[PDB]
């Protein structure tokens, strides 16, 4: 099978910016190339044809150009709307065959994650289990990590983290850390904290609770 | 105008059968020869199957030939596609999609144009299995103040996925609902929602929670303490 190789899984860009998305065929397929727009939860969209055709609907913003081995897919004036992932396909040599795909971030100005930590409900000790949670929410850049600290303790077993896509609103991201422990070891605890260290604030956001 | 429907996706037990359909309108479906994409976990795409006009020949990669058919119906316009002894790497999303043009000599030949939004096969022998809808509410001192975040805490349920509205859709702003981790054969995700520290406790937030695998709805209401 020819290999579609698309160089990075990611791209970060602004809005009105020229972005570029490169797809490397692992043999000649002339040109016939196609690429694709796919957003988080939806469809597959046909973008470019053959190596440089526009499909009806399509703005003349983006255009495709490559032949045999090399392709690539600009965008001139990128909007939030453009903001999804880009796959490349060879359409010629049995079996088709298409890149991983370039996901394309937006950027924007920072933002700090606002922190807030719960403690195990009583519905939840009723079952022998207990949950500390702990929401980062809309913070930018996407660069950020967490520590739980129990009783001053440190602690990576239990702990589970979560990410959302990028926000379509503000362009932010917010993360889930879950420690997950057993209702009895919860319970020979007093003191739980969740720490976030972040781009922005020089000294870790955090929110700790007790019993 | 051009719409591509799947159906028949769900849950299915390893070396298990299942048929999908894709319901075709606005264009002559007898004209097209018709193909099958599926969408892996790990958003990756691959081909699945292909028809020419008469159902005269088809396509397999050798990834599904051997094990998958695909067929058509021109008379009611639905493309088919039997899946039989099916194993985990045949868990994706899968997908109808229609070429750009008729002809060989049109360039849009070679692409495909148009797809449905796809219907999701699980290969599993995990268990359909209710989540526990546990509320969470902040503790106990900090009541500052500006803003105030709350949430439900969805857990232990298979398969995916699971459905997260406040007030019954009520409250669209400031929620975020996080993708589900599994940890052990079962599923758990977050859902946060900000409010003004006005409307709450005062006035009611309530999460809702679906889970149509299991035909399980739990509505949560987020409590002070
Ligand atoms: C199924 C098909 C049509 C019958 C003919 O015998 C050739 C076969 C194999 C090759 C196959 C055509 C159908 C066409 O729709 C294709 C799927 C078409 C492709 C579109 C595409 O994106 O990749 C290939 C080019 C050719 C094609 O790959």
């Amino acid at each position: 099978d020819v290999q579609m190789t698309q160089s990075t899984s990611s791209l970060s860009a602004s809005l009105g910016d020229r972005v570029t998305i490169s797809c490397r065929a692992s043999q000649d397929i002339k040109n016939y190339l196609n690429w694709y727009q796919q957003k988080p939860g939806g469809t597959v969209k046909l973008l470019i044809y053959y190596s440089s055709t526009l499909l009806s609907g399509v703005p003349s913003r983006f255009s495709g150009r490559g032949s045999g081995t090399d392709f690539s897919l600009t965008i001139t004036n990128l909007e939030r709307e453009d903001i999804a992932t880009y796959f490349c396909q060879q359409s010629i040599t049995l079996p088709p065959t298409f890149g991983g795909g370039t996901k394309l971030e937006i950027k924007r100005a920072d933002a700090a994650p606002t922190v807030s930590i719960f403690p195990p409900s009583s519905e939840q000790l009723t079952s022998g289990g207990a949950s500390v949670v702990c929401f980062l929410n809309n913070f930018y850049p996407k660069d950020i990590n967490v520590k739980w600290k129990i009783d001053g303790s440190e602690r990576q077993n239990g702990v589970l983290n979560s990410w959302t896509d990028q926000d379509s609103k503000d362009s932010t991201y917010s993360m889930s850390s879950t420690l997950t422990l057993t209702k009895d070891e919860y319970e020979r605890h007093n003191s739980y904290t969740c720490e976030a260290t972040h781009k922005t604030s020089t000294s870790p956001i955090v929110k700790s609770f007790n019993r | 105008e051009v719409q591509l429907v799947e159906s028949g996706g769900g849950l299915v037990k390893p070396g298990g059968s299942l048929k999908l359909s894709c319901a075709v309108s606005g264009f002559t479906f007898s004209d097209y020869a018709m193909s099958w994409i599926r969408q892996t976990p790990e958003n990756r795409l691959e081909w699945v199957a292909s028809i020419n006009i008469g159902a005269t020949y088809a396509y397999y990669p050798d990834s599904v030939k051997g094990r998958f058919t695909i067929s058509r119906d021109n008379a009611k316009n639905t493309l088919f596609l039997q899946m039989s002894s099916l194993g985990s790497e045949d868990t994706a999303m899968y997908y109808c999609a229609r070429p750009g043009s008729p002809y060989e000599y049109d360039k849009a030949y070679y692409s495909m144009a148009y797809w449905g939004p796809g219907t999701s096969v699980t290969v599993s022998s995990a268990k359909t299995t209710p989540p526990s809808v546990y509320p969470l509410a902040p503790g106990s001192a900090a009541q500052t103040n500006s803003m105030v975040t709350l949430g439900c805490l969805v857990k232990g349920y298979f398969p995916e996925p699971v459905t997260v509205t406040w007030n019954s859709g009520s409250l669209s702003s400031g929620v975020h609902t996080f993708p589900a981790v599994l940890q052990s054969d079962l599923y758990t995700l977050s859902s946060s929602v900000t409010v003004p520290s006005s409307p709450r406790p005062s006035e009611t937030v309530t999460c809702n929670v679906a889970h149509p695998a299991s035909s399980t709805k739990v509505d949560k209401k987020i409590v002070p303490r």
